[PDB]
């Protein structure tokens, strides 16, 4: 069987793990009592694997074999401008492998190891199956695992894979905000009432607007950045600091790992405090070379190195009210989710959007996500305390073809309901040509050199004909997970010929994830 | 997975009873996604069809669900209560056929406005009868090479054969059997592919194959069985049981038994489009036209034909019929 499914919020700094068990949701706390554990994961000079609290507590002593943030790795390539722009503020070795951004670190004993980042986040969501394990007392093997809502299919095919590392069965990979979602109408039976989700956490940010009815939750439209979030608002303040320390002792901190970790950490810790102060102080002791920091944050110093990052947050709430057709008088409530929800500022600025309509309270936003992934873990255990709750979530991206000149003609438009299915027929240009390329894209600009390619996929086995003659029918098929499935298959009369895809995604092959699968059950 | 559709068929019915049917019907079909062969929701479904009055749609539902499920008693009451309402939909479109053929015959043959729309119309039924096929030759240039008998540089030899082959096809129809008394023959048949595919492949043309060729997933009759099975096609053809069919019916179903034998190599759809005129013409029906735009969905219903049900077809040459109709009244 599938055994007691629980629900595992991987963020990009902070994972929850909770379950739905004898009518009722629980977040489980980790072996240091803590709901909620860090993205992180070390390896000790001494041959130690550390996840977790204790990856993180050691992080300034040992930054170059300390991995975090792999959630900003995770499905993308070498060539990607955001991975080359985070490996220059990232402590640990970013190496290319098969294309791909793969983390090398030092395992003790002079011997480095490299690693995938779904190993990474296979390690981490290893952390929150072990959490699971030791308060039901039993083995877990299925898992509803949580996503930002803009993901691409490469990022959701990554965080599947992550799972099937850890010794998962991910049944579902459900949208942050759709989990947010179920959180927040587990305890509500009011009729169908539209409702906005602002989910802004750690590396992410997602904004939602669902119709909710009494146990079905109906995602309009979605829209957000998965490259935007605390760890932007950190690295502003960190910077401010850098400069600030070069202009008071002509130091620079910049190639020191230890030294930049240490005011990091600090300034994590300044911004949760100016959630609820005005000023806090922050105090390093032997920072550079055996002298002290000693500066003080002021809220509104913190608000205007992030206000442009602030702002910006308002666009994909001006968008999905666009694609909806709905205007701000049609929300009936407002959903503050993720860990920086808890700025001032933030709310803030949600507030005047909406022309001073207060927000929903009652939902912890740290773990609203974690709650409804665990809700829905619920549901498909068959627990006899869920409901009928039904999910009719979208397509974050519009799926189209590059034809000639660079368009992109849009097969499955965005905030298309999941799963769906799409046919087109494709044809060949020369004479007896035996294989047809398509070239898919991710993205809402005209051309797609501005969108994000998903993949080439070409159409082999065609047999000699002229042009224009063979019809072959591709059907692109997005699954309930919201990853694309492309299959071809001949529509023309005659000896069906069987026609095979091959692709260039150079994503995990079956064999290369069974390798990783066999290194992670060595601990 | 399945344990989910049990679910959204739950939502979709506890919609229903309050009036929401935009949001039921999008919750059926997300229990359709989760489970194909989701007898109750197949079911449940097709009652939500049978209530907007869309009976068609609630038999496939129902006829779906007995695939699965034989002896499952709501399908099979429901399926028995609306077959005589699919019956009832099928005579009242074509009763709304006979009062627009019968307004578009009613004026004189000598009006100027119905000659000068039935002189381009040729050229138009040439145009898409081929271009449904692949050929790329516009409707100018065809009127160019049957007109002034000058090839068009850089088009093909084989597109300018085909449209050549088929205006001579034309012709001998339109001068030789459509005011024939007499019955069809299989030499008329022979000689409709002979002018057909004659400038395109003079071997082939006027001759049945001797090979067993495949049309898909649907396997034609073999080739030593093609003279019987044409010859008891043509039999059926002239047959009272088929003049007792409706004109649209009986030039629909001629259209596709022609398209099932497949006898020839190549030209069978524009020889079973040919005859499916030719049977229109006699009934005083006006030659309809299978838009190029259409081939798509002439596919899907010949595909829904030969996997058991020759209506949706039937319905798709009705709908044509009514079309062409519609445009030819609309020159008065
Ligand atoms: N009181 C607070 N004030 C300001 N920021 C906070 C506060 N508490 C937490 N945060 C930040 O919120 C983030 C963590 O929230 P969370 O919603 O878990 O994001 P996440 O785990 O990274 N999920 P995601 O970003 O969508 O991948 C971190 O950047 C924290 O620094
Ligand atoms: C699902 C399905 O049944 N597809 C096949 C539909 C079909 C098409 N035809 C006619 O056959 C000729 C071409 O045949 P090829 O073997 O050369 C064409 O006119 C087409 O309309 N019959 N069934
Ligand atoms: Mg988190
Ligand atoms: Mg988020």
């Amino acid at each position: 069987g599938s055994g007691t499914v629980v629900g595992i919020d991987l963020g990009t700094t902070y994972s929850c793990v909770g379950v739905f068990k004898n009518g009722r949701v629980e977040i489980i706390a980790n072996d240091q009592g803590n709901r909620i554990t860090p993205s992180y994961v070390a390896f000790t000079p001494e041959g130690e694997r550390l996840i977790g609290d204790a990856a993180k507590n050691q992080l300034t002593s040992n930054p170059e074999n300390t991995v975090f943030d792999a959630k900003r790795l995770i499905g993308r390539t070498w060539n990607d401008p955001s991975v080359q722009q985070d490996i220059k503020f990232l402590p640990f070795k970013v190496v290319e492998k098969k294309t791909k951004p793969y983390i090398q670190v030092d395992i003790g004993g002079g011997q480095t190891k490299t690693f995938a980042p779904e190993e990474i986040s296979a390690m981490v969501l290893t952390k929150m199956k072990e959490t699971a394990e030791a308060y039901l007392g039993k083995k877990v093997t299925h898992a509803v695992v949580t996503v930002p809502a803009y993901f691409n299919d490469a990022q959701r095919q990554a965080t599947k894979d992550a799972g099937t590392i850890a010794g998962l069965n991910v049944m579902r990979i459900i949208n942050e905000p759709t989990a947010a979602a179920i959180a927040y109408g587990l305890d509500k039976r009011e009729g169908e009432k539209n409702i906005l989700v602002f989910d802004l956490g750690g590396g992410a940010f997602d904004v939602s607007l669902l119709t909710i009815d009494n146990g079905v939750f109906e995602v309009v439209a979605t829209n957000g950045d998965t490259h935007l979030g605390g760890e932007d608002f950190d690295q502003r303040v960190m910077e401010h600091f850098i400069k600030l320390y070069k202009k008071k002792t002509g130091k620079d901190v910049r190639k020191d790992n230890r030294a930049v970790q240490k005011l990091r950490r600090e300034v994590e810790k300044a911004k949760r405090a100016l959630s609820s102060q005005h000023q806090a102080r922050i105090e390093i002791e032997s920072f550079y070379e055996g002298e002290d920091f000693s500066e003080t944050l002021t809220r509104a110093k913190f608000e205007e190195l992030n206000m442009d990052l602030f702002r910006s947050t308002m666009k994909p709430v001006q968008k999905v009210l666009e694609d909806s057709d709905l205007k701000k008088s049609d929300i009936d409530e407002i959903v503050l989710v993720g860990g920086s929800t808890r700025i001032p500022k933030i709310q803030q600025l949600v507030k005047e959007f909406f022309n001073g309509k207060e927000p929903s309270r009652g939902i912890n936003p740290d773990e609203a996500v974690a709650y409804g992934a665990a809700v829905q873990a619920g549901v498909l255990s068959g627990d006899q305390d869920t409901g009928d709750l039904v999910l009719l979530d979208v397509c974050p991206l519009t799926l189209g073809i590059e034809t000639v000149g660079g368009v992109m003609t849009k097969l499955i438009p965005r905030n298309t309901v999941v799963p769906t299915k799409k046919s087109q027929i494709f044809s060949t240009a020369s004479d007896n040509q035996p294989t047809v390329t398509i070239k898919v894209y991710e993205g809402e600009r005209p051309l797609t050199k501005d969108n994000h390619l998903l993949g080439t996929f070409d159409l082999t086995g065609i047999p000699p004909a002229p042009r224009g003659v063979p019809q072959i029918e591709v059907t692109f098929e997005i699954d309930v997970n919201g990853i694309l499935r492309v299959t071809a298959e001949d529509k023309g009369t005659g000896n069906k010929n069987k026609i095979t895809i091959t692709n260039d995604q150079n994503r995990l092959t079956p064999e290369e994830i069974e390798r990783m699968v066999n290194d992670a059950e060595k601990f | 997975g399945k344990l989910e559709a049990r679910a959204a068929l739950n939502q979709a019915l506890e919609m229903k009873r309050q009036g929401k049917r935009e949001k039921a019907q999008k919750l059926f079909m997300h229990a359709l996604k989760m489970d194909p062969d989701f007898v109750d929701a197949l079911t449940e479904f097709g009652i939500f069809s049978e209530e907007d009055k869309d009976i068609i749609q609630a038999d496939y539902l129902y006829t779906r669900a007995l695939a699965i499920s034989p002896y499952h008693e709501k399908a099979l009451v429901n399926r028995d209560r609306a077959l005589p309402l699919v019956e009832e939909i099928d005579q009242r479109y074509f009763s709304i056929i006979d009062s627009k053929v019968k307004k578009v015959m009613s004026i004189p043959k000598g009006n100027s406005a119905l000659r000068r729309v039935m002189e381009e119309t040729y050229y138009h039924h040439i145009y898409h009868t081929v271009a449904i096929g692949g050929n790329t030759l516009t409707l100018s240039e065809i009127r160019h090479i049957l007109e002034t008998r000058y090839a068009v540089p850089g088009k093909s030899d084989e597109e300018q054969n085909e449209v050549i082959g088929m205006h001579a096809a034309m012709k001998y129809i339109n001068t030789t059997l459509v005011s024939r008394i007499g019955s069809v023959t299989i030499s008329d048949v022979l000689e409709i592919h002979r002018r057909v595919l004659g400038y395109v492949d003079p071997v082939e043309a006027g001759r049945f194959r001797t090979t067993q060729v495949l049309v898909g997933h649907h396997i034609p009759p073999h080739p030593q069985d093609v003279e019987k099975q044409m010859q008891e096609f043509v039999q059926w053809l002239n047959s009272e049981e088929a003049m007792n069919l409706h004109p649209v019916e009986f030039a629909a179903l001629a259209h596709y038994k022609l398209v099932y034998i497949h006898p020839f190599i190549d030209g069978n759809g524009r020889t079973s489009r040919l005859l499916m005129n030719l049977i229109l013409m006699q009934a005083g029906y006006p030659p309809i036209t299978i838009r190029k735009e259409q081939r798509s969905d002439y596919y899907h219903v010949l595909c829904a034909a030969n996997e058991g049900d020759v209506r949706p077809f039937i319905r798709f040459i009705a709908k044509c019929t009514e079309t062409t109709l519609d445009t030819l009244l609309f020159a008065t």
